[PDB]
């Protein structure tokens, strides 16, 4: 495997960079874009979360099936790119305006667009670039690394211009979409090893898919709902609130750089240890961050606990693909990824963010993070025995 | 959602101390960083002091940076403002406020604090 003169490592490494630059404007700062610029209810954000969740649930199963049926022809990435070129006009001239007139129909329009391009589109891109990673002899983690930077780079640009011009970032995101098209243009890309839908749906009957989904629902989904309200919990440690955000801003921007660095070596790390132990290590880092937040009391301790995310992501993202390709027929890589790690997480996410949200109000943040911390730690150790692989003690 | 009831205000002479309190009703007090604001007639509302949920960090305005002390008791869900060596300039309505993100998203009705110029030059 080579990287410097690997044309497609750069075309798709960059593709990760600019794609996640685009989504960086949308996702990490979505709550402030809604409440601060469009003056939207929090009554209504639950309607937006529901719309995206509902259309994501529909898109992600088909994205996986089409991803495998298409294999590497990359016809769907051409489609996603075309929709991201409207990133700016959609947010500025469609989503915002429509939601202020009537929120419910802005949520269907936004639920469809965002559920397509990001909630399902990002896993679909990752799944495709992983296939390319096997053909063009470069590790998937080394190309995904780029996305961490593009995500961080965009987080920096929006913080600087928040005071100046809020629309600038969205227009750049559209420009990034045309960068993606150019890269997609120049990226280079009777058989019963090919994808067949009939046998794709018999994946449900196998039990290692169920226990993989159990890990996703029990660990990854619990962790993702913990991170949804962690931003406000982070700033509550700061008396100033303006420095609470700016410290938050600094940790996300430069923390993502550490994420990329850990992910540079994560393929080599994960190749020697199991793909299973990569997930259990990821689940272990997940659980420690959650539980640690309930006992945290200090501004420093949560800067640490927010930096822990950067250690977890590389072993969960690189590890999950190593686990899927190792223990399932790799013609079903994308199907397995977008059904187990996306659809089931997104389905569980609906029910456990109401259970998470309802505990924040009954008991404290600390008590709430203690509960989820044990659900995540419990299902992480259940899967020390349940997932299929070497295991932790093989290394002693 | 959250109810804040300020208490302890009044009228005092220049140079004396006065402690104010704020009753936190509703959602968990521990989940919110809080601050005190004041509003005098013919002047803009200003933040006097803020404090995180635990009490580990406190920020005071330079106008009262040395005199006032902001306290909280999350077991008793109350938020205090000790005010020492008060001056007639410090005469205003003092408000209790809860912070979510950067926005202070809940307020109390406020308690009036009046300081006399008599008895101190
Ligand atoms: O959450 C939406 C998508 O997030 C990534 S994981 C996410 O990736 C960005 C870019 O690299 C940042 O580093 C974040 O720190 C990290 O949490 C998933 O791979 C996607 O499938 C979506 O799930
Ligand atoms: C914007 C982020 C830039 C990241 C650049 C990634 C550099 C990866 C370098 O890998 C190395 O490349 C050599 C030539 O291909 C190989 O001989 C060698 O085996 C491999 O270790
Ligand atoms: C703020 C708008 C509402 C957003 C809803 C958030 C649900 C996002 C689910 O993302 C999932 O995260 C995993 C990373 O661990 C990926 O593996 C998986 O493929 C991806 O589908
Ligand atoms: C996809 C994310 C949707 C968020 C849904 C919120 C569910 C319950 C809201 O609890 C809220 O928790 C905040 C902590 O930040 C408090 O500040 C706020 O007073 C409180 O009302
Ligand atoms: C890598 C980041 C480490 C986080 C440690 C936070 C240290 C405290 C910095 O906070 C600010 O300090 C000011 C005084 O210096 C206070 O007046 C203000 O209230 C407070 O908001």
């Amino acid at each position: 495997m080579y990287y410097l003169k690997n044309t497609n490592f750069w075309m798709f490494g960059l593709f990760f960079f600019f794609y996640f630059f685009i989504m960086g404007a949308y996702f990490p700062f979505f709550p402030i874009w809604l409440h601060d610029i469009n003056h939207i209810s929090k009554s209504d954000t639950w309607i937006i979360f529901a719309a995206i969740s509902l259309f994501s649930l529909l898109f992600q199963p088909l994205f996986g099936l089409l991803s495998d049926k298409l294999g590497l022809r990359k016809y769907l990435l051409w489609i996603i790119t075309g929709m991201l070129v409207m990133f700016a006009p959609f947010f500025i001239f469609i989503f915002g305006p429509l939601l202020q007139y009537n929120i419910l129909v802005g949520s269907i329009v936004g639920g469809i667009y965002l559920g397509f391009c990001f909630n399902a589109g990002a896993p679909a891109v990752e799944a495709f670039i992983e296939k390319v990673s096997r053909r063009s002899n470069f590790e998937f983690g080394r190309a995904r690394m780029f996305g961490c930077v593009g995500w961080a780079l965009c987080a920096s640009i929006v913080g600087i211009m928040f005071t100046i011009n809020n629309q600038f970032v969205f227009w750049l995101g559209s420009g990034c979409a045309l960068i993606l098209a150019v890269l997609l243009f120049f990226a280079k890309t009777a058989n019963h090893s090919a994808f067949s839908l009939k046998l794709a749906l018999e994946l449900f009957r196998q039990p290692k898919l169920w226990f993989l989904s159990l890990y996703v629902i029990g660990v990854s989904c619990t962790y993702d709902v913990f991170d949804q309200q962690f931003a406000n919990f982070f700033t509550s440690f700061f008396a100033t609130g303006e420095q609470g955000t700016r410290v938050f801003w600094y940790v996300t921007t430069m923390g993502e750089l550490l994420n990329a660095s850990i992910m540079f070596f994560a393929p080599l790390i994960i190749n020697r240890i199991g793909g299973k132990n990569a997930l259990l290590l990821a689940g272990t880092i997940m659980s420690v961050r959650i539980i640690g937040s309930s006992f945290a009391t200090s501004a420093l301790e949560v800067v640490i606990l927010k930096t822990l995310h950067m250690f977890e992501v590389p072993f969960l993202l690189v590890g999950c693909f190593k686990y899927i390709t190792s223990q399932f027929e790799v013609r079903f890589s994308a199907t397995i990824y977008l059904v187990c790690f996306c659809f089931f997480k997104q389905l569980a996410m609906i029910f456990m963010s109401v259970l998470a949200g309802n505990m924040y109000e009954s008991i404290g943040f600390q008590g709430a993070y203690l509960v989820l911390g044990l659900v995540a730690l419990g299902f992480t150790l259940i899967s020390v025995f349940t997932l299929s692989g070497p295991g932790p003690l093989s290394l002693l | 959602q959250v109810q804040l009831v300020e208490s302890g205000g009044g009228l005092v002479q220049a140079g004396d101390s006065l402690r104010l309190s704020c009753a936190a009703s509703g959602r968990p007090f521990s989940n919110y960083a809080m601050g005190w604001f004041r509003q005098a007639p013919g002047k803009e509302r200003e933040r006097v002091a803020s404090i995180n949920w635990s009490g580990t960090d406190t920020d005071y305005a330079d106008s009262v940076k040395g005199r006032f002390t902001i306290s909280r008791d999350n077991a008793k869900r109350t938020l205090y403002l000790q005010m020492n060596t008060l001056k007639p300039e410090d005469t205003a309505v003092y408000y209790c406020a809860a912070r979510v993100g950067v926005d202070y998203k809940y307020w109390g009705q406020g308690t009036q604090v009046t300081v006399s110029s008599h008895h101190h030059h």
